[PDB]
């Protein structure tokens, strides 16, 4: 129904602001090596937000 | 000897360009974190002002 | 004559080496220019939006 | 009102001065002694011949 | 060509494939034709400049100089030609080096190629083409870079048709010193030197002359100076990589005392000796225009250098002095130290490396430099000053560490470092100062470490 | 008369580099919007006034 | 003794090749130093402008 002219950074940069409850288990971190998306990184670089 | 010098120059230039790319990407990502610490925190700070 | 052609023909080796070094220098210089232009646009963004903050 | 807050610029100018002094000497101690050797040997061979 | 397609479409009774939004105009056809045949309209008379620029920027990047220079004013075309002809060529093209314009850069590069590879440079047809090119790019060529001049090219004739020449650099030699080893084929011969001198004499817009690497002897220098005497625009002269002897030095001194425009003099890598530099200093005694002089790779000697400095005390216009390669020693260090410490010593950049200064030179030179506050940059690397076993081990461990200045040379340079820093309002951060700053930061961190623990220990009750 | 002012602020005079970048990006967005909605009645989304 | 003059003068030419190769190599080094100092000045300008 509605479209947006401009491209912003808030939506994709507010995802990591969830570190609120952290007071607990420090379990093994090396298992959190998920694959960073090359397509997403290249899209972010090429379509640099105006 | 010419091929050795040519490949030395090419690989040194590749090292230089990769170092400069790492430079640029590192500083750019550092500021990108800082800039994400401008807009998102701007909205969160408006929320905090309202609540206070 | 052959020792000369060696000293020359090191003329060719030198010329190709200089070509490669100068191409490397120009590529690095233009990459640095691109990076620095990006950095300056970014520092403008900083100076501009921290004002609103 | 921190004097450091007011003259952060003067702090960083001194920092850049130190960095420039470091770089100048780092390159200076690497620049030229083979040229000295070559010129002196050129004069040596001039005299010898 | 679209007419044929229209006829074919209409001859079969099919719906018109030529939608009205698909027809290029007569302007389109004419613009494409002129772009492909720009030589037809090099000035593009009778056509809008929009079409002119479209055509010129669509042109191939390999147009003839005679038609591209006076007829194409498009920097886009000029730079495209520069690149495509030299994009992957061993010689790169820098905008900063041609007054920030690509057209003049292309013109001068093409002139350099033409002269450097001019086979039988005196061909009548080649002279006709050269005159046409010189007329086309005269207001548009100011300097040339010719390397390893393989033939006697008429320097005077070339200068006669380029009124805006300002810098000239000639290095006669064999661009291909391969299958044929000839000593006379490398460097300017008698005729080449005479032609260079005649060009200098008949050129009024030239300011810089660099005829180094020509093995220039006294005879060549005198032949050049024969025409140089009537020239009134030369400000810089360079004769390095040559064999100019003390007779050439005397001739240069005569030219200097009779002349009042030369500012940069490069006489290094020459046979100038004691009495040659004595003539140099004698000329400098009355000289008041020379600013930068280099005699590196020469053979002046200690006495020659000291005569030069004793005349320089009165010759106060010296700002750049490269006296390296002449192997100065203790009394030279004494006299140079006195000259620099002289409050009227106008020298700003001094290169006295390559000499034989010793520890006894240390005290005199240090005193002179400390009393002097004008010098800005100095060269003293490689001197025979006593070096500690630490520096000896460093040099042994790194053969390129022989380049390393001895510690004493370090303090000597750092003295002028404080001098310049005080002159231009900047603090000197010595080695000890920086080490003390780092230690202070470390101690500050150490002292701040236990306060946090003490504060944390007070919240368990 | 504000334009007649002898000392108008520069903010009312020129488009900065970033401002012109955003202007061009928004112009391209408008071009794409018209491209994708040839037929829909052109509604003056008055984004760039003098 | 003319053959000895040959070892003298022909070796003079050989040592002239030696010394001119050294001369050209010094030219290479001095030109390389200028380009490296251009790189250094670019990096410094980067430092100072930042």
């Amino acid at each position: 129904n509605w479209e947006y002219v401009m491209l912003d950074t808030l939506l994709f940069n507010k995802g990591n602001g969830n570190d609120e409850e952290g007071n607990e288990n420090i379990d093994d971190p090396l298992n959190k090596q998920a694959q960073r998306d090359p397509e997403q990184e290249q899209l972010q670089d090429i379509a640099q937000l105006l | 000897e010419q091929e050795k010098s040519n490949l030395n120059i090419e690989d040194d230039g590749k090292k230089a360009k990769e170092k400069e790319d790492a430079y640029f990407e590192d500083i750019t990502k550092n500021m990108k974190q800082l800039k994400t610490q401008l807009k998102s925190e701007y909205l969160e700070k408006e929320k905090a002002n309202i609540q206070q | 004559v052959y020792k000369q052609k060696i000293k020359h023909l090191l003329f060719q080796n030198q010329d190709q080496q200089s070509e490669l070094k100068k191409d490397v220098e120009v590529t690095l210089k233009q990459l640095e220019d691109q990076h620095r232009i990006k950095s300056r646009e970014l520092k403008t963004d900083v100076r501009s939006l921290k004002v609103t903050k | 009102m921190n004097p450091s807050q007011t003259q952060k610029g003067k702090i960083q100018i001194q920092v850049s001065r130190g960095s420039i002094d470091l770089l100048v000497r780092t390159m200076y101690e690497d620049i030229n002694n083979i040229k000295l050797k070559n010129e002196r040997f050129q004069k040596k061979k001039r005299a010898e011949d | 060509m679209l007419a044929k397609k229209l006829a074919l479409a209409r001859s079969q009774g099919k719906p018109d494939p030529f939608k009205k939004d698909e027809f290029p105009l007569l302007q389109h056809i004419a613009v494409e034709v002129v772009s492909q045949n720009y030589i037809l309209y090099p000035d593009l008379k009778g056509v809008p400049e929009n079409v002119r620029d479209t055509i010129i920027s669509k042109i191939t990047t390999d147009l003839d100089i005679l038609t591209m220079a006076p007829n194409i004013d498009q920097e886009s075309f000029w730079q495209r030609a520069c690149k495509n002809r030299w994009e992957k060529s061993q010689k790169s093209i820098n905008i900063e080096e041609h007054g920030r314009s690509w057209k003049v850069a292309y013109l001068e590069r093409y002139m350099e190629e033409f002269l450097t590879n001019i086979q039988n440079a005196d061909d009548p047809n080649k002279k006709q083409i050269l005159q046409a090119e010189l007329k086309a790019a005269a207001s548009w060529i100011h300097t040339l870079n010719l390397q390893n001049i393989n033939q006697n090219i008429d320097i005077d004739f070339i200068c006669k048709y380029l009124p805006l020449l300002t810098s000239l650099t000639l290095t006669y030699g064999t661009k291909y010193s391969g299958m044929d080893y000839n000593k006379q084929s490398v460097g300017m011969k008698l005729s080449e030197a005479a032609n260079l001198g005649e060009a200098i004499k008949n050129c009024y817009s030239l300011l810089s002359l660099n005829i180094s690497a020509n093995m220039i002897d006294d005879d060549l220098l005198r032949f050049i100076m024969a025409g140089v005497n009537m020239n009134i625009s030369l400000i810089e002269l360079n004769l390095s990589h040559n064999k100019i002897e003390d007779q050439g030095a005397r001739r240069i001194a005569k030219f200097l005392m009779r002349n009042e425009i030369l500012l940069y003099l490069n006489l290094g890598n020459n046979l100038i000796g004691y009495e040659g530099s004595r003539y140099l200093a004698q000329a400098l005694k009355v000289n008041k225009n020379l600013q930068s002089l280099n005699l590196k790779l020469n053979n002046l000697g200690d006495k020659a250098g000291k005569k030069l400095f004793q005349d320089l005390m009165l010759n106060k216009t010296l700002l750049e002095l490269d006296v390296s390669g002449n192997q100065f020693e203790f009394e030279t260090a004494l006299k140079l130290s006195d000259y620099v410490a002289d409050s009227m010593c106008g020298l700003k950049v001094l290169n006295i490396a390559n000499n034989d200064f010793n520890d006894s030179c240390y005290e005199n030179l240090k005193t002179g430099f400390t009393k002097n506050y004008s010098l800005a940059k100095l060269d003293l690397r490689g001197n025979k000053f006593s070096k500690t076993q630490e520096e000896k081990e460093q040099e042994l461990k790194d053969p390129f560490r022989m380049f390393n200045l001895s510690q004493t040379e370090k303090e000597l340079t750092q003295i002028i470092i404080r001098h310049d820093l005080t002159a231009q309002k900047i603090q000197f951060f010595s080695e000890s100062d920086l080490d003390k700053i780092k230690q202070l930061k470390e101690l500050q961190g150490a002292k701040q470490e236990p306060e946090k623990v003490i504060q944390q220990d007070q919240n368990k009750e | 008369e504000f334009k007649e002012q002898e000392n108008i602020p520069r903010q009312y005079i020129e488009n900065s580099p970033k401002e012109e970048l955003v202007l061009e990006h928004v112009i391209q967005f408008k071009r794409q919007f018209q491209y994708q909605l040839y037929y829909e009645d052109k509604r003056d989304l008055f984004l760039y006034p003098k | 003794e003319a053959f000895i003059q040959m070892l003298d003068k022909n070796l003079d030419e050989a040592e002239d090749q030696f010394q001119i190769a050294l001369r050209n190599h010094l030219i290479h080094i001095e030109n390389l130093m200028q380009l490296q100092e251009a790189r250094m000045r670019g990096l410094a300008e980067e430092f100072n402008r930042d």
